[PDB]
């Protein structure tokens, strides 16, 4: 019995362990709860506002777009506190935790970045934060590990299963289902079981909600495509929501292609994976033939996760929103042509969306088009990366 | 077929308590597993609960997890699983075989079929460790159409709601948690809440076993003694089988020693 | 002749070779016209707004004032984009460049933050962008040098003199000696020849416009003081213009202290330095006895620089600023209380005035203070340093 | 004294121009810059034009810039090169030595103590390199005080009131830039604009000396033929410094042939 539907037509659900559904009922009557509570609402407005630096900036981008009928608008959560979206959640999910009185804070982390906006979030609100991270991650994050520790937080090498992101999430959800009375569970994407991909969606739509308003300011009109990359689910989420009902507003989903969807090597389960049941939820994911969980593969960290959250699966079932691939080597592109024309590094999760939109203004430069990217994050952590290829 | 009804007749008739092992199927490989498994029931076993390799067992803890990487790293798949049970089931026609599997090995290629085979190798019950009651509809439906017992877990905080529910949804046995958190011998659970197991009985629910955290002979007669029908053990199993891998018949006989004391305290 | 004072009380003036007074001139003029131009203006304030993310929030920091009667603000520059305050004036210069006709940006850098500051507006605005840097900061800073070669700007090492930022600011004034007519110098502080420690204060001066508008709203009355860290001073200035008339506020500098003021290895020169004529400027620096341009230190590359701008050596000589040190020890653990009780990673300058901070309340606990230090920049950067320390 | 004015006198009376050559003091050490000054003299320059090292040479070009580096890695102060302005003046009593300073080295301790120690060695004027008509102020008031020639710079660029302020406020010569930019050889400059020239005398200014670029011969007979009363060239001279570094008496051989030959382009 739930007060939430937990599905989105056949996606979504609570596969969990008998012993962990009094925390997502607990958990999903206290975000109902908040959710009507001005105090609640109050409280997280002010924090987004004063601490994370809301709203965030639409800028428009002139010099990509010289020459074509494209418009190209990018939603600036680069520029939010911790450098990515998910400081919006981690205060509103932190916020929960304290409604509901637990003083300690879990979370998974493949890339960090959810590490990261975990720690300072439990830093800021006095609660006691404890991350899983697969080991082979640990290796490859130094920086976001330092500054997970840097803010108190305890990071929790993951050595079982691949040492990657699904093992974290595993290990998370294992020492949830004996912590719950005392811990809250920070899921960091809006995949997993009830309620999280809804309470996810409801703490990043202020995404959405500002660029309606921003572009209504400066256009006078709703975007023709509205453009997210899509790891878990998050920021694309959070950028749709307050657009679904706006139904020439088009809602484009981007996966990572990785070294091509032929190779094998990518991390586009939506739209070249199968129907599972992983990680709490019904969902498509990448799996091997008889059903193990398989290893995704992207140049970005934050969208390398064999899975997606179920509210994208069924938007795609009935055609509310687009999914589509971006290679490495296009969003690499990417990458390139923001620095060098705009001035703005961006996260190459994000650069997955702005390769995407790039293509839709070449392939047709005489269509009329006006495209808002949601920038998820600054692309600091990537220029490394980015240099170890060029 | 009636395999759990068959033993809890009997064993009831003699007083007396089940005692239930867990292994990972192919934990350390093929052949040593099937050894294993003959050394479980010729030194008492009572039924057996089987795990089948998943890469994401997030109901178990660290020795389990080691199990399920020991027998990937043989090579181990499902249908190597469904080979071995069927052999089992043909050297040992009556005790109850029970898995433990989770939902995307079952759902992966279809419910029914899935039942359908383990009603073809002679498989007793299913326990899905990550679909809760809630979810369980498909799974327990399909169970039945095909002869399985689905199993499902009571909770020690079970409200009447979910004792209820636990009692009319499931058959064969009920599943006892002693405690919250995950398998692990290193985490040792309560004894079963009287008020539970006498709720159960109530609802004319399946007899319960308890398990998780059970490693101790001292724990078995206790459970019997609040009125359990028996106890499963698996973390201290497998952690034999971890402790011998380099001495194959030292890991037999030190599995024969501790589940013949472990029956033993099942008996009155 | 100019249009404008060249000077604060002794300090300033227009030390350059001949050659160099006419590009001084045209550059006053421009400034002056734009300053009028109500077109400029409203540029000027789209591209901060729209482009970098104008206004940034003021954050009230309770947990590190717990106990005591100091509150604390945090005026937070380090969400500008590029993550310091640098963006705010090199956006202004380089719509100077443009109304006087120019193409090409020369800039100089140490730390490297002005370095990617003056490329990524080059790269917004459509100017070819040249940049000086000491061969040993090149070395140190290869992240910089590898962001401002991803936004198209052209890296010049140079070799001469101590190969750090006093030798490329003198570069820089070579390059422009011999290129004013088509090239424009944005000089990165509030420093050097006039019109420059003008120009830079009047692009700078939102952070205390914003502050005091701010800090009306939620406290009702104005602070008891602003405190800033003094690099050449830019971020301080700009804190200050719009309280130097407030005579109850008081205004705070820090310079660094380096290994200690007693040591000589500071970055001191305000209150440890003696007056001369360096980089165009009458202004106290750091020399040796018989006068040759001393090599300053600090932890902090952006506030390792021998010499102030004027205005400050002037509020400082009249008395209305107070100039204090804080050596790199302090700031280190200013740094590592900010991450851990704000959740707020500081850079390592910004962290002097901080610690300055911290020293006010914990010295005198149960004085009624209201503080608000400027957090001029992110500390993503020192994280590496700061790990390698503790 | 009056060494500049007897100097330019006694060249208008032979029809000659002159020929200056900049060397930076105690390039490469002291001993060998004192050999050096003697040469560029026996070979017959009319005037010399001498830097103080200083750290941050903002005038100055590569070449320029790497004669301060090498006097500096010899230990090369303000102090010793008064010492040696003094020896060199009590060797040649009526040649014309000129400073290139930049600022802080004359403000540092006292703009008037700093002119005052001109004026006890024997140093005829000095040019402040980064300080423009605009700061003069106080340094040409101090040089005069101190029979010291101000010496300021003519852009070729210069608009009226600029030559006006230059003619009034300089002594000795006035400088006449040959381009924009820093010093060097490798660039280049314009011939003496005929209508600076003639300003320049129209406004009774001192004689001009044509600067910066200035490294072959027939550059010294145009700048003269122009109008101006001579020529000055520096890097020309110190790249031979530099290139026979390892070799001593070659250095001073090749001065000696360049500036012999830079002289008798001067000569009608
Ligand atoms: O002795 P321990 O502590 O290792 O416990 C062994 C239990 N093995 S099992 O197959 O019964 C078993 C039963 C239920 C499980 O999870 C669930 F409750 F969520 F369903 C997991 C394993
Ligand atoms: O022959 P070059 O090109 O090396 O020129 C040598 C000039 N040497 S100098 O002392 O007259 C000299 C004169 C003026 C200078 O700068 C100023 F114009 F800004 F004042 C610098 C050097
Ligand atoms: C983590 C991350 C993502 C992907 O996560 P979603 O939940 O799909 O949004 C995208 N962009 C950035 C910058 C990230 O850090
Ligand atoms: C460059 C820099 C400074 C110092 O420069 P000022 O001109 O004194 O402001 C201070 N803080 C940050 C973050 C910087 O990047
Ligand atoms: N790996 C990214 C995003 C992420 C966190 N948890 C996830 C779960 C599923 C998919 C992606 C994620 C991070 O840690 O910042
Ligand atoms: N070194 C810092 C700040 C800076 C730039 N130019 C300066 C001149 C003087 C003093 C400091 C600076 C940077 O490059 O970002
Ligand atoms: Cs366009
Ligand atoms: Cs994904
Ligand atoms: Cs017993
Ligand atoms: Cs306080
Ligand atoms: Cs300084
Ligand atoms: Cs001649």
């Amino acid at each position: 019995t739930t007060l939430l539907n937990p599905y989105f037509g056949e996606f979504g659900g609570m596969y969990v362990p008998q012993i962990l559904m009094p925390a997502l009922n607990q958990l999903e009557e206290a975000f109902v709860s908040a959710q009507k509570d001005p105090e609640f609402q109050a409280q997280f407005a002010d924090l987004l506002k004063n601490y994370a630096g809301r709203p965030t900036a639409l800028t428009k981008c002139q010099n990509i777009t010289a020459g074509t009928r494209t418009t190209l608008y990018l939603k600036r959560e680069d520029l939010l506190h911790g450098g990515a979206h998910k400081t919006n959640q981690v205060l509103g999910q932190a916020l929960l935790a304290k409604r509901m009185g637990k003083s300690e804070i879990i979370a998974e982390t493949g890339a960090g970045q959810h590490g990261v906006a975990s720690a300072l979030a439990s830093a800021l609100l006095g609660l006691k934060c404890r991350i899983y991270m697969g080991a082979k991650d640990v290796e490859r994050q130094s920086p976001n590990v330092f500054r997970m520790r840097l803010m108190g937080a305890e990071v929790i090498p993951v050595h079982s299963g691949s040492a990657t992101l699904k093992d974290a999430c595993n290990e998370a959800l294992r020492d949830w289902s004996g912590s719950y009375e005392t811990a809250h569970y920070m899921l960091g994407t809006a995949a997993g079981p009830h309620p999280y991909p809804t309470i996810v969606r409801e703490f990043q739509r202020m995404i959405g909600e500002e660029t309606k308003a921003q572009i209504l300011d400066k256009e006078g009109r709703l975007p023709d495509a509205v453009i997210a990359c899509v790891g878990g689910g998050s920021n694309a989420i959070g950028m749709f929501a307050d657009f679904i009902n706006d139904t020439s507003v088009g809602l484009i989903g981007v996966e990572p292609g990785g070294h091509g969807i032929e190779t094998g090597e990518h991390g586009a389960p939506l739209k070249h994976g199968r129907v599972g049941i992983y990680f709490g939820m019904k969902a498509p994911m990448m799996q091997t033939a008889d059903g193990q969980i398989e290893e995704s593969y992207s140049i970005s960290a934050g969208l390398d996760f064999p899975s997606v959250g179920p509210q994208h699966a069924y938007l795609n079932s009935i055609g509310r929103a687009d999914y589509v691939s971006i290679t490495d080597d296009e969003a690499l592109e990417a990458f390139k042509t923001l620095c060098r024309h705009e001035g703005i590094i961006p996260a190459l999760e994000s650069s997955h969306a702005l390769a995407h939109a790039l293509k839709m203004m070449r392939e047709q430069p005489e269509k009329e088009q006006l495209l808002v990217v949601n920038l998820s994050g600054r692309g600091d952590k990537d220029i490394f990366t980015v240099h170890d290829i060029l | 077929m009636e395999r759990y009804e068959n033993l809890f007749a009997q064993l009831n008739d003699r007083r007396e308590g089940a005692f239930v092992p867990f292994v990972t199927l192919g934990d350390p490989g093929i052949e040593q597993s099937l050894k294993i498994i003959d050394t479980l029931i010729d030194a008492g076993a009572d039924a057996l609960e089987l795990g089948v390799p998943f890469s994401d067992p997030l109901a178990d803890g660290p020795t389990i997890q080691n199990a399920n990487l020991r027998a990937f790293a043989a090579g181990v798949t499902p249908a190597q699983c469904f080979e071995m049970l069927a052999l089992i089931r043909e050297k040992h026609p009556t005790i109850p075989i029970g898995l433990l599997m989770y939902a995307n090995l079952v759902f992966n290629n279809g419910i029914d079929a899935f039942y359908a085979r383990c009603e073809q190798v002679g498989v007793d019950s299913v326990l899905v460790a990550d679909v809760p009651v809630e979810e369980s509809a498909p799974f327990r439906q399909a169970a039945l159409r095909h002869n399985i017992a689905p199993i499902f877990i009571c909770p020690p905080n079970a409200d009447d709601d979910l004792l209820r529910q636990v009692a009319s949804y499931g058959r064969g046995y009920t599943y006892l948690l002693s405690r919250s958190g995950v398998t692990g011998a290193e985490n040792r659970g309560a004894l079963p809440l009287h008020h539970l197991i006498e709720k159960l009985k109530e609802y004319h629910a399946a007899p319960a076993l308890q398990g998780f955290g059970i490693s101790s002979p001292e724990q078995v007669s206790a459970a019997v003694r609040a009125g359990a029908a028996g106890a499963i053990s698996g973390s201290a199993i497998v952690k034999i089988i971890e402790k011998n891998l380099a001495s194959p018949k030292q890991m037999l006989a030190e599995l024969r020693s501790f589940v013949s004391a472990m029956k033993a305290a099942s008996r009155a």
